[PDB]
């Protein structure tokens, strides 16, 4: 919550710039490694807002459907994932990335992979 | 999908 | 389109999904599992492409529900990706992941996969 | 054992054949929609041989390389799921889909989806 | 391949033993980081047997099911990714681990992950 | 698990 | 692709 | 709980 709000970089360099609401909210905005304003979308999503565990990380997820004012790649990514605190905090998810597709394409429409973010870089 | 997509340019 | 989204729909084990779609590509609304009583909905957010590139095309979107509200709190968090198909028998067709926290010796148990169709009340 | 032992259809126009051996063994032939000579494809898996309950199903895997005498698509699919027994048996699975790229590419390498099987024509 | 062929080991401490077949065939042993009897499996896959192109991965998927002489976990792995050959070896992974269950437990009965593996200890 |  |  | 491919 207070570990979860900030900058957060993953494996690419892609930047991940989040503030977690109180109440469970996640709103901010990813930027694409390339960096410039046609590389920023709006991100959402949610976490679980309850007081950290004994060493257990927080779930968490958040979608970005990629169009902004300049592009518009015609698919969405949700990461599901925890939070982890610590000397080195960490966010490890897993992502789907679906594009829209026709429906002759639908069975090829979906993407999967993980990234792990930190708090460093 | 693509060949270049946002997420990982 | 956002017409098209916005709306309840229902999936193939009972639950509901009560959604406002944005003209600015926002998603939001409220998730009710299969019990359908106070303890079972839950917040929404997501997103979706609010610009389709053709008419026969899907329009892709994502949504996140944290399994936790005034009653329960599974320490879980489910995100759906999938597209949504207009027409007569319009769908909303969806992979999903549900994470739980977990202490990082049980990580390898963390995440679920699945699949969900839902279809829209009339 | 001849539970899975057959052949299998599943919602696409896609025919499987198994063998399941006693040992836990699954061999047999893939074939896509097409139905001809350059649409089949070796399969190997395994699976559990000693069920549970006679309520819970059967774990099982298989995966298929998209090559033969005829074709390569430089790709191979694999399925996880379980068979469920009984009078209207099934095949209910995930599948992943890597496809041979570059590591620059290598995003873009894993499909995701899900395959229902039948032994209904 | 025989670059294929031979010992990998993950990040966990997992040991893969694998033969590759000229033909596409994988087979061998998946020992987990236990090391001793009961915690050796049989495995069963295909791999892309085309001759590797510039700097593409080689395709490639496998089964376990976690049944031996010994134990019954009532459950099967499949592993999909690909094989990138040279010094460096590596085969990265995604995987998806099935559970046997009854219908109304089905909704949870695969766990999404991934592992990498390389030929150094 | 109340998705279900 | 050949899988559909 | 455990399971042994992460033993």
């Amino acid at each position: 919550q207070a570990g979860i709000t900030g900058t957060w970089y993953n494996q690419l360099g892609s930047t991940f710039i989040v503030t977690a609401g109180a109440d469970g909210a996640l709103t901010g905005t990813y930027v694409t490694a390339r960096g410039n304003a046609e590389s920023r979308y709006v991100l959402t999503g949610r976490y679980d807002s309850a007081p950290a565990t004994a060493g257990s990380g927080t779930a968490l997820g958040w979608t970005v459907a990629w169009k902004n004012n300049y592009r518009n790649a015609h698919s969405a990514t949700t990461w599901s994932g925890q939070y982890v605190g610590g000397a080195e905090a960490r966010i490890n998810t897993q992502w789907l990335l679906t594009s829209g597709t026709t429906e002759a394409n639908a069975w090829r429409s979906t993407l999967v992979g993980h990234d792990t973010f930190t708090k460093v870089q | 999908x693509p060949w270049s997509h946002p997420q990982f340019e």
